[PDB]
RNA sequence: UGGAGCAUGUGGUUUAAUUCGAAGCAACGCGAAGAACCUUACCUGGCCUUGACAUGCUGAGAACUUUCCAGAGAUGGAUUGGUGCCUUCGGGAACUCAGACACAGGUGCUGCAUGGCUGUCGUCAGCUCGUGUCGUGAGAUGUUGGGUUAAGUCCCGUAACGAGCGCAACCCUUGUCCUUAGUUACCAGCACCUCGGGUGGGCACUCUAAGGAGACUGCCGGUGACAAACCGGAGGAAGGUGGGGAUGACGUCAAGUCAUCAUGGCCCUUACGGCCAGGGCUACACACGUGCUACAAUGGUCGGUACAAAGGGUUGCCAAGCCGCGAGGUGGAGCUAAUCCCAUAAAACCGAUCGUAGUCCGGAUCGCAGUCUGCAACUCGACUGCGUGAAGUCGGAAUCGCUAGUAAUCGUGAAUCAGAAU
């Protein structure tokens, strides 16, 4: 189970719905392994009339998470794979 | 520096919550632009308070947050499917349409901002209903409304900073949630963008 | 205009164990790298006493015995002409020009090796017949007209 | 001008009007196994086959507004957009932190 | 850059009224619509007047030429 | 035993203290102190606490630090010399403050502000 | 700063066609936050009579192929095929282009009847208001005084009492504490190894923290009206103040665009609706906004150290390259990156022989000439091989400018998915 999604508050609250949801069905899903902040620095110019001093600053992230089903039989990671998404998560899975 | 971009987080949420690749980060940022300009220049009636363009499993999700359900929903949804065709063709992906309710609508910024500039074309005084912009919209709910009005105001070179304070608005804030709706219009001569600081309670 | 400045020099080393030459690595590491400066920083210590008989500090301790002026020259005016004020200051003030002035005036000599250049006049601090003990007594001499400049109109 | 954005946007089709004889005859060019008698058939490739064939004459702007600066590798949008977009919410993922 | 990788100048929309001029006698020029209308090094002894917009220039094509564009006959900056 | 986890840091580290009683034996980066460090003046500067506390004959020291450069982590051997030792006892407890070797400093290269050139260094003007 | 090492940075220079921009050491951050087929700042070859495009009335033939032909140069037309399309078997449609009325084009003028979420405060807590009082009034008081502070945080007094707007708290925001943490990294437990770790196990002698107690007016002693403050103190390898400002707290100097969305007193109106444009901006005659590099001595010319190295990467980055002195174009392991393509590196050891110099630091017009974008490098390009053609002398008149991690010399990885942003 390798993932590709948005932020610090919708993939961690969707891999709450992966470990327990496929552990109750008989097999075992290991714990969530940390993968930190994506550190990407940007530059703009925010002045109405042009003022190279008057910049601003931005940043954007992508979280991944490493889970691994020990003996691969969990269909919940693929059947309830749309349960992992609510509005804007597009789930990547890896069966094994 | 602009805050509402700071409280993308501890206060509020987003409107375009869809995941794609990093190269595909622009591919659904095509069609987030032909539908949002349609609700303003056509649906001045049933005023929109927020446009969320979500892309869930296999179609889309755009919720036109109106304040008038009887005009949009008419005779078992005859005008509901009208917005299905004029939008989803120019937009890339089709949309399934669901309509919610914003009962007690007198506390939101966009729901009032489209109801100020439309009265200023009919040769109405620019200082009477702006007091009753706060006197008629503060009886139940929120705690205060500051209004900066700098602008045009019937004459040519006016820099008058009107100060419609009745209550409390703090504007350095993140917990004290600021809303800000500057919709523009053109009256009998000149441009009017109505500046709005409606402010509900904290927590 | 209260002074919130706090002075505290670190005086201890794993090589020399000195006092006013231990933490001196600042002007001998000439904006570059310590690897090249390490043989120039503490390479001169055992180069000033390697040409003489006494230890490095022997003629390094006697630098403030003939290179420290007995007055001050900070200007001030009251309603006429600017008058400076010269008087016995604290050791620190007087003993600041008794090393750095003797040290920095070694670029107008420059013999073989950069470390010898730094050590060029470190052994001069005893007899004081160099250039650092030429401006020491000079300072005293320019205070005849400034002699009575301290109390009245100063 | 009503006809400045209209006279250059149409190169999405015209530059790629053949696009296959151009795709086949821009890969063998990096191969010297072509003979010296073949220094002329590699030069009956693409040009007077009408000259909307050079890709050197195309340029981007904003999606609604039309501006060449401020374009990053993640949008179709510009720098006077990005202050007015995420503050109403048009830009995903763009939060403010360290 | 600009090494001698692209050796021969075979360009059929720019070839077909310069190389064909061998059979016809020299009483008329080759008429140019570029700042960059180069031709083959087999055709030294012709006339190429640099297209830029209002009058043509004296181009004395002599026996020894190998290198670059025609930006020296009618120069880039013309000292107006 | 004494088979414990200390640390020592300067300029973005995460260290390894493989320490025990011994006789002042000092080591770093799967090597000794006189392998990567040497022919430089910060060597005996960490012996200045090691002479303060007479611990040059009573402990065997393996503290590892990496990152930064050559000599910017001279202070990181300095950082956790008694971080493996005030865990062992409180014998040198109220006698170590005069040394002054633990302060993870913030006089560093933090965020880089726009408009200026560097840390708090300013551009050229009149 | 300096006779001076002659950059469009505006004022003095060279046309045969020339459109607006600041008004000080706030004059190279003055329309727009980019002039690659001109449907742009009337050179314009050039032609309009309906139309790419915005537009109603009408069409063969829907369409394209319109490769190729004049073209050293858009396209009409040969256009090689297609008849397309729903069928109450009536009727209908879009378009390479095309004919008649009107037009879109301001592509000159002009911030003085039209900018909104600033191009100038040193970071001043300073500028105001409601009511009350005093004055015939304009006003004033509040906001003065005594003390204190970066600071209307204040405190004590007072015809004022409140308030609008603050660092604090809502704005660089978790070594410091952490449940749980590394399916392919590698070697603390280890055997191993080529001691580069193949590989279990590495959650414990650990591998890049999402986010969470975090740092104080907290106490003691005096000084101060003891009161706002101001000095001295612990813990203990860290205990008292460390504003990090795009809807400035708001108050500031007839002045940049009838111009990025806007917005007027005259204009083209067979036209700046036509477009394939037959070339006409640096004579040096200088000042100047001057802002790295040194003064020959730490001396003059190499291929080498313990040694940077991860991501973006379905028309991309382009190995150890055979090519090499130095060129990693036919190859291609990283092809969706806990690999890698720029994959090489780091001022050090005692760096050769001769020991301290406007030169054995110096090459502007004469790099000719070399299987790489590809229908398009005929007297100019990186391609640094050093035979040659120089000028760097204590910085004085007086002036940019420094109270603490500060005055202070090792590079950017990535596209509208084809690798010279000082």
């Amino acid at each position: 189970i390798r993932l590709k999604a948005f932020d610090h508050r919708l993939i961690d609250q969707s891999t709450q719905e992966i470990v327990e949801t496929a552990k109750r069905t008989g097999a075992q899903v290991r714990g969530p392994i940390p993968l930190p902040t994506r550190k990407e620095r940007f530059t703009v110019l925010i002045s109405p009339h042009v003022n190279k001093d008057a910049r601003d600053q931005y940043e954007i992230r992508t979280h991944k998470r490493v889970l691994d089903i020990v003996q691969p039989t969990d269909k919940t990671v693929d059947a309830l794979m749309k349960l992992d998404l609510a509005a804007g998560v597009e789930v990547q899975i890896s069966l094994g | 520096v602009h805050p509402n971009g700071i409280r993308l987080g501890i206060v509020k949420e987003h409107t375009s919550v869809w995941y794609a690749d990093r190269k595909n980060y622009a591919d659904y940022l095509f069609a987030d632009l032909k539908v949002r300009e349609y609700l303003q220049d056509k649906l001045k009636s049933a005023s929109v308070s927020r446009i969320d363009i979500h892309r869930p499993a296999q179609t889309a999700r755009i919720t036109i947050h109106t304040a008038r359900p009887g005009i949009v929903i008419g005779k078992k949804g005859e005008d509901v499917e009208k917005l299905r065709q004029d939008l989803t063709k120019q937009m890339g992906v089709p949309v399934h349409i669901n309509i919610e309710e914003i009962r007690k609508p007198e506390l939101d910024a966009m729901l009032v901002a489209q109801s100020v500039a439309q009265q200023l074309e009919r040769r109405v005084m620019f200082r009477r209903a702006m007091k009753r912009a706060v006197q008629n919209a503060m009886r139940i709910g929120a705690k205060g409304i500051k209004i900066q009005v700098s602008g045009r105001l019937g004459g040519a070179e006016i820099a008058r900073t009107e100060w419609y304070r009745e209550g409390r608005v703090p504007l350095h804030t993140l917990r004290a949630d600021i809303d800000y709706a500057t919709y523009e219009a053109h009256t009998t001569y000149g441009v009017i963008g109505v500046k709005v600081w409606i402010f509900k309670g904290e927590v | 205009r209260r002074r919130v400045a706090a002075k505290r020099e670190v005086l201890a080393d794993p090589k020399y164990g000195s006092q006013i030459l231990a933490k001196f690595m600042n002007h001998v590491m000439e904006s570059g790298k310590k690897a090249v400066a390490e043989r120039i920083v503490y390479g001169a210590l055992d180069k000033v006493k390697e040409r003489g008989k006494a230890d490095p500090l022997e003629t390094f301790e006697k630098a403030l015995d003939a290179i420290a002026p007995l007055v001050e020259v900070k200007s001030r005016r009251v309603g006429g002409a600017t008058y400076q004020v010269p008087v016995e200051v604290r050791p620190s003030r007087r003993n600041a020009l008794a090393m750095r002035w003797l040290v920095d005036f070694a670029r107008k000599r420059g013999e073989k090796s950069m470390a010898l250049r730094l050590a060029g006049e470190l052994l001069d601090a005893a007899e004081g017949k160099g250039a650092a003990v030429k401006k020491r007594e000079d300072v005293h001499r320019m205070a005849e007209a400034n002699k009575a400049f301290s109390h009245y109109r100063f | 001008k009503e006809s400045m954005k209209n006279r250059e946007l149409k190169r999405q089709l015209t530059v790629a009007k053949y696009a296959k004889k151009r795709a086949e005859l821009k890969a063998i060019i990096a191969n010297p196994n072509s003979s010296a008698e073949e220094r002329w058939n590699a030069q009956v490739a693409l040009q007077k086959q009408p000259r909307d064939a050079s890709a050197s004459r195309l340029r981007n702007r904003c999606r609604l507004t039309g501006r060449p600066h401020g374009f990053y590798r993640k949008f179709g949008l510009s720098r006077n957009k990005l202050r007015e977009a995420a503050m109403r919410g048009d830009v995903p993922g763009l939060v403010k932190a360290s | 850059p600009r090494s001698l990788k692209k050796g021969p100048f075979i360009d059929l929309h720019l070839l077909k009224k310069v190389e064909v001029a061998v059979e016809k006698n020299d009483r008329k020029p080759i008429k140019t619509w570029s700042r960059r209308s180069m031709i083959l090094p087999h055709m030294v002894g012709l006339t190429i007047a640099v297209h830029n917009g209002r009058q043509h220039v004296p181009v004395l094509v002599n026996e020894d030429m190998v290198g670059h564009k025609l930006g020296e006959f009618a120069a880039t900056r013309t000292y107006r | 035993a004494t088979q414990n986890y200390g640390t020592g840091r300067r300029k973005t580290a995460t260290a390894r203290v493989f320490l025990r009683p011994g006789t002042g034996k000092i080591s770093i980066n799967n090597r000794g102190l006189d392998q990567f460090f040497g022919r430089e003046t910060a060597r005996m500067v960490v012996r200045q606490p090691l002479e303060l506390t007479e611990t040059v004959e009573k402990f065997d020291i393996f503290v590892t630090v990496v990152g930064g450069g050559v000599s910017g982590q001279a202070g990181a051997i300095r950082h956790g010399i008694t971080r493996a030792l005030i865990e062992y006892d409180e014998t040198l407890r109220s006698s170590l403050r005069k040394a002054g070797y633990v302060t993870r400093d913030a006089r560093e290269v933090e965020r880089k502000k726009v408009g200026l050139r560097k840390a708090r260094k300013r551009p050229q003007y009149s």
